[PDB]
């Protein structure tokens, strides 16, 4: 779907998406792995599996939330203010917004 | 039911292929005792007008120590199977006779018996047979008779105390 | 050699373990390499306080291990004669942090790497082992029934079963180290320690042996029923 790859064309460099085994050749069309290497303390990517790309909704998938949060106590922090954050954008959209809802939550949670 | 049956039992042990007829479409599975089983059914058939009625006494009176494993109780089964509906017809208070008979024998093989494998068959057996024959009359007759029963059936009948 | 004097200043100044990996990323070019890096930091503070907790260094190595290959913490772990230091404190510290490995994942490589973490699960293997051997001890508790606990965590089935199974392909000599290894420490497990000591052992074992055998053996049963194939085929 073209419309999620304007998106991937207007992402920062900090950013980088992939695509881990794909169950997304034309309907869910992503479940990437993007890992927010910036300045600052690194983390662990997530999937974010979203619908088709004319987007009347958003990504957030929430996979890997098992094992990676719970196991160190930063990782703790930074899911907590970050899921109440995403409860708050209204339709958020696919790569920009929840990528750098992310980011920020990732930089804030930081303190 | 008692030929030998039950300790020389064999790995013929599979029941459900051997007590029905038209297992002898081939040469094989010509077991003697399904051929009594086919005569049991055709007799009980077209004699279904009177001689039925003597039916309940003999599973009451004759068959209760005579069966101690399971598949004597799944010939009991294929046995007194089909006529149940003949019964209900007209003859309704046999009904009550038969299943609480059917009851002591599942009673009297669980108390003397290392596994029940092939008893899932026969809980939805004896689901349908309460549902759609009897309803709720045998049960005042079967509250006391199923809690003396093992965990493994006791949580598969749970059901039936509704 | 940078990264010892780095890993010392971060020492020199308690950190609050978010901004380690940011002065780590900044200090070292951070693109650089990562295979030529912290796969040997670990060791140091942990194996040679020895008789001590070293606190929040195994903490940056639980943040490093957050973002790195499990091979490389694996053969580190592996590779160190813990055993031969013998203190029943720093290696029962340890066990604690290499319980966060197997109980999530051994994740991927993305390239022939494959055989390098075979490689790291099976010395693992072979270290935990080494734990037992060392730990069964109890002449005079806790990490004889611990290191018993993260063996049976790592010999989780349908995980790293295929994993061995690949390592027992990949070379022979190493599983006959192991079936030796373990022949010795079933030679102590008949020791009458506890109930719960010397009964899971046997599990284990069991596991280990049929890690060789195969991993999807026909074992399957209970398919009464008639062959016509053969009694059409012999007609």
């Amino acid at each position: 779907p073209n419309v999620l790859q304007g998106e991937v064309a207007r992402l920062d460099p900090k950013f980088l998406v992939n695509l881990d085994p794909s169950h997304c050749s034309n309907n869910g069309t992503v479940h990437l792995i993007c890992k927010l290497d910036d300045k600052d303390l690194p983390s662990v990517p997530p999937l974010e599996l979203s619908v088709p790309a004319d987007y009347p909704a958003q990504s957030p998938m929430w996979i890997d939330r098992q094992w990676q949060y719970d196991a160190n106590p930063f990782l703790q922090s930074v899911h907590r203010c970050m899921t109440s954050r995403l409860l708050q954008l209204p339709d958020k959209h696919s790569v920009t917004a929840l990528l750098n809802t992310w980011a920020q939550s990732i930089h804030q949670a930081c303190l | 039911s008692s030929s030998s049956l039950t300790s020389e039992t064999e790995w013929v042990g599979y029941p459900f292929r051997l007590f029905d007829f038209t297992a002898c479409h081939q040469s094989y599975s010509e077991m003697s005792c399904s051929y009594t089983l086919a005569l049991a059914h055709a007799v009980w058939h077209h004699s279904s007008i009177g001689q039925l009625s003597l039916i309940p006494k003999f599973l009451t009176e004759a068959l209760l120590p005579v069966v101690k494993t399971e598949f004597q109780l799944l010939y009991v089964y294929h046995l007194v199977g089909p006529f149940l509906q003949r019964f209900q017809q007209e003859r309704t208070r046999c009904m009550i006779e038969i299943g609480v008979a059917f009851y002591d024998m599942l009673l009297n093989v669980d108390q003397c018996s290392t596994h029940l494998n092939y008893m899932d068959p026969i809980c939805d057996f004896l689901y349908h047979m309460k549902y759609m024959f009897t309803g709720d009359s045998v049960k005042e007759q079967v509250e006391k008779i199923i809690c003396n029963l093992k965990p493994a059936l006791k949580l598969r009948l749970r059901f039936i105390t509704h | 050699v940078n990264l010892k004097q780095a890993i010392l200043q971060a020492w020199k100044e308690r950190w609050s373990d978010y901004q380690w990996a940011i002065n780590m990323k900044k200090f070292f070019p951070k693109g650089a390499t990562w295979d030529i890096l912290n796969l040997a930091e670990a060791l140091l503070e942990q194996a040679m306080i020895g008789p001590s907790p070293n606190p929040l260094i195994l903490s940056y190595l639980k943040y490093a291990i957050s973002s790195q290959m499990v091979s490389c913490s694996s053969v580190l772990t592996a590779i160190s004669k813990f055993d031969d230091f013998s203190r029943d404190l720093c290696v029962q510290a340890l066990l604690d942090i290499m319980d966060m490995f197997c109980d999530r994942l051994s994740c991927h490589g993305k390239a022939e790497e494959c055989i390098g973490l075979c490689r790291a699960l099976l010395s693992a293997l072979h270290w935990l082992l080494r734990c037992t051997a060392a730990s069964a001890e109890r002449l005079q508790e806790k990490q004889l029934a611990l290191c018993l606990q993260c063996l049976e965590k790592t010999l989780s089935s349908t995980k790293n079963r295929a994993l061995l199974h690949i390592a027992k392909l990949e070379e022979a000599s190493s599983w006959t180290a192991i079936e030796h290894s373990l022949l010795k420490l079933g030679e102590i497990l008949a020791n009458l320690s506890n109930p719960q000591l010397r009964s899971q052992a046997e599990r284990c074992g069991t596991l280990i042996r049929s890690i060789p055998s195969m991993l999807s053996v026909h074992s399957e049963q209970l398919h009464k029923t008639g062959f016509p194939t053969i009694h059409a085929l012999i007609l």
